RNA sequence: ACCCUCAGAAGGGAGGCGAAAUAGAGCAUGAAAUCAGUUGGCGAUCGAGCGACAGGGCAUACAAGGUCCCUUGACGAAUGACCGAGACGCGAGUCUCCAGUAAGACUCACGGGAAGCCGAUGUUCUGUCGUACGUUUUGAAAAACGAGCCAGGGAGUGUGUC
RNA sequence: CGCUCUAAUUGGAUGGAAGCAGGGGCGAGAGCUCCUGUGGACCGAUUAGUGACGAAAAUCCUGGCCAUAGUAGCAGCGAUA
């Protein structure tokens, strides 16, 4: 797995992390980028709206073939990746829960850090034509989160 | 309070009016990088020099702009070749008895990496009282 | 609207290329040149052949394009571009600090640089840039 | 261990052991390709063997390098005058003299200044030259052949006789 | 110039070796050397030896990884549920 890439002061912070998650790394990047700077609570409600399909997550780097969405700002392409959003919510739930135990106001803390890392793949194989088989892999992801007092 | 280097860090050797000119030439003129051809094009192709062997090689052919090739005429003066930019000649020391035969008016000293602090303290004090500058001094909290 | 010109040149009865060449030279020295009375400019030679050459440049092009100016306005501005390295840093800044005008938007009369002027009493075989433009397909707006 | 979280013997957080958990289970060290987050530089009007050599912008904790700028002055190779005085040429221009003088790279001295300041490293802008590499070929940037990238691996050895 | 192992002489290391990362000095150069951090047990130098000794390339071998791409496929079948 990974270790936190940034440092933090325990009196003003709250850490959280996700391990070996079988979801799409490419979605986890764009979701991360988008919830950075936002409040843990503003980011929760954002993801809850992404699940329902009201607010799109701008697909900036991994955008090939993706249709344009009107609600996007400063960009064209976007999607509604619900699997990773639901995983990110578990990360924000664990974060608020770890913060409130220390006396912090969870739903009122800014996301100082959020980054997705591809911690390998879980291998598979798909039988293709002509007596050949090609890889059919699933990505294993880890994602960190640091909540700061404003 | 602050950090101060052991020894004579601010020491300069007295060289002839000629050697001190031939050093002020080496420093001024210099030499090119002499890195291997296309080292910057491929990551597997290292920075360490190799003779361009190819029959069509642009560096080998001479073709200006494709770098300078290693020649004898590129050397530094016999007089100054291998001198520390201070002017000093380097003497590699491993133990205290290696400091014998050293002229602190010409040769400065460089203790090896392998040597530890216990033996480094002993070499550094015996180098100061003998009038020899250590090029890699230990910085004490004075 | 408003252009702080260092030099203002009058193109009246002045051989186009020769003016352009001195304007190009000065643009690179760091001068803000402004060519005035471009309609009243001139080009030496048979009218029928000068027109064929300019008409061909309008017929030339593809999906990529080749925009050639018809108006005597831009014809001078493109000839100046052909004497400047307009695709370099320096050459773009020099070209952009040169603007050609139809008539005179100023109050101050433009100067006639040495060697550029034609003697009408000594010549009959020439054309006016505006005469070329009416033959190219422009609208006489001067 | 305990506590909190969670649907949860998961995972997470806090915490505990140890010199060391970035020694926590394919768990000594942990390169390159490459990924994420981020810093410096560049950046949505602009042109392509990616650079070499020069020279400018911006950026830099220490250590292992410590130099660098300007007045002035000494030295001073090849080279080498302006102006002026005289004399020629239709002419552009020239000869003689002033003088091999002034100048002239490098180096040095007095005084003065800089410490991101000099070097050096990163990036980037300008000048210059510049259509990879290896091979095949009379001729290769080649619309001749080879490699996606990196790492590790990968080819004159033995005996006998001369 | 660099690599391995042997032998003679002589050295360095838990007061921190090799290895690695970044940075400084040197040699025309192959290379050599120091500083910082990591690492936590080995490591040199000289001389004379030994050789399964040096890589950018062989549609080279093995491994690992990127772009391809969130792309093709998860519709086509007289069994459309
Ligand atoms: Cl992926
Ligand atoms: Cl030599
Ligand atoms: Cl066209
Ligand atoms: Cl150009
Ligand atoms: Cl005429
Ligand atoms: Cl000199
Ligand atoms: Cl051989
Ligand atoms: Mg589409
Ligand atoms: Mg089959
Ligand atoms: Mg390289
Ligand atoms: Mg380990
Ligand atoms: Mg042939
Ligand atoms: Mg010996
Ligand atoms: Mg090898
Ligand atoms: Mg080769
Ligand atoms: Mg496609
Ligand atoms: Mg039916
Ligand atoms: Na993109
Ligand atoms: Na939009
Ligand atoms: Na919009
Ligand atoms: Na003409
Ligand atoms: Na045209
Ligand atoms: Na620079
Ligand atoms: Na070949
Ligand atoms: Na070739
Ligand atoms: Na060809
Ligand atoms: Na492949
Ligand atoms: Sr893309
Ligand atoms: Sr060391
Ligand atoms: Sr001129
Ligand atoms: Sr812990
Ligand atoms: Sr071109
Ligand atoms: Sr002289
Ligand atoms: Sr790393
Ligand atoms: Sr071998
Ligand atoms: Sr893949
Ligand atoms: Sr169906
Ligand atoms: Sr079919």
């Amino acid at each position: 797995g990974i270790s936190y890439s940034v440092e933090a002061d325990p009196d003003t912070t709250a850490k959280a992390m996700l391990r070996e998650r079988q979801m799409s790394f490419k979605h986890s990047k764009a979701i991360a980028r988008e919830i950075k700077g936002k409040t843990a609570g503003e980011a929760v409600d954002y993801l809850e709206a992404v699940i329902e399909g009201d607010q799109p997550v701008p697909f900036k780097q991994h955008n090939s073939g993706v249709g344009h969405k009107s609600k996007v700002d400063g960009w064209d392409a976007g999607r509604y990746p619900e699997k990773a959003s639901k995983a990110f919510l578990d990360l924000l739930e664990n974060a608020v829960g770890n913060a409130d135990h220390q006396g912090f106001d969870g739903e009122a803390m800014t996301i100082k850090h959020v980054a997705a890392h591809k911690v390998g793949e879980q291998q598979g194989r798909k039988p293709r034509a002509m007596g050949r088989a090609s890889a059919w892999n699933s990505p294993q992801v880890d994602v960190e989160l640091i909540l700061e007092e404003p | 309070t602050e950090l101060q280097a052991r020894g004579l860090t601010e020491k300069t050797p007295d060289l002839s009016d000629e050697d001190a000119r031939l050093l002020t030439q080496r420093h001024r003129v210099g030499k090119p990088q002499f890195n291997r051809q296309d080292h910057h094009k491929k990551k597997r192709v290292s920075t360490s020099w190799r003779k361009p062997r190819g029959q069509l090689s642009k560096q080998r052919r001479g073709i200006k702009g494709k770098g300078d090739t290693v020649e004898a005429g590129f050397r530094s003066p016999t007089a100054v070749r291998g001198k520390h930019p201070s002017g000093f000649e380097e003497v590699r020391v491993h133990n205290v008895d290696d400091l014998e035969g050293v002229d602190g008016d010409t040769e400065a000293v460089r203790i090896a990496s392998k040597v530890g602090a216990r033996k480094r303290e002993r070499i550094e004090e015996e180098a100061e009282d003998a009038g020899i500058r250590v090029l890699n001094p230990t910085y004490v909290e004075v | 609207a408003e252009f702080d010109a260092d030099v203002i040149v009058d193109a009246r009865d002045c051989i186009m290329g020769r003016v352009a060449s001195q304007v190009a030279e000065q643009a690179l020295d760091g001068e803000t040149v402004a060519v005035v009375n471009a309609e009243r400019a001139v080009i030496t030679g048979r009218e029928e052949q000068i027109v064929e050459k300019y008409e061909k440049r309008v017929d030339i092009g593809n999906d990529n394009g080749y925009f050639y100016p018809k108006r005597p306005d831009g014809i001078f501005k493109r000839t100046i571009r052909g004497m400047l390295p307009h695709k370099k840093q320096r050459g773009r800044e020099a070209f952009e600090s040169v603007r050609v005008y139809l008539g005179n938007p100023y109050d101050e009369d433009g100067e006639v640089l040495d060697g550029t002027s034609l003697d009408r009493l000594s010549n009959i075989k020439f054309v006016t840039l505006g005469e070329i433009s009416e033959t190219l397909g422009a609208n006489k707006t001067w």
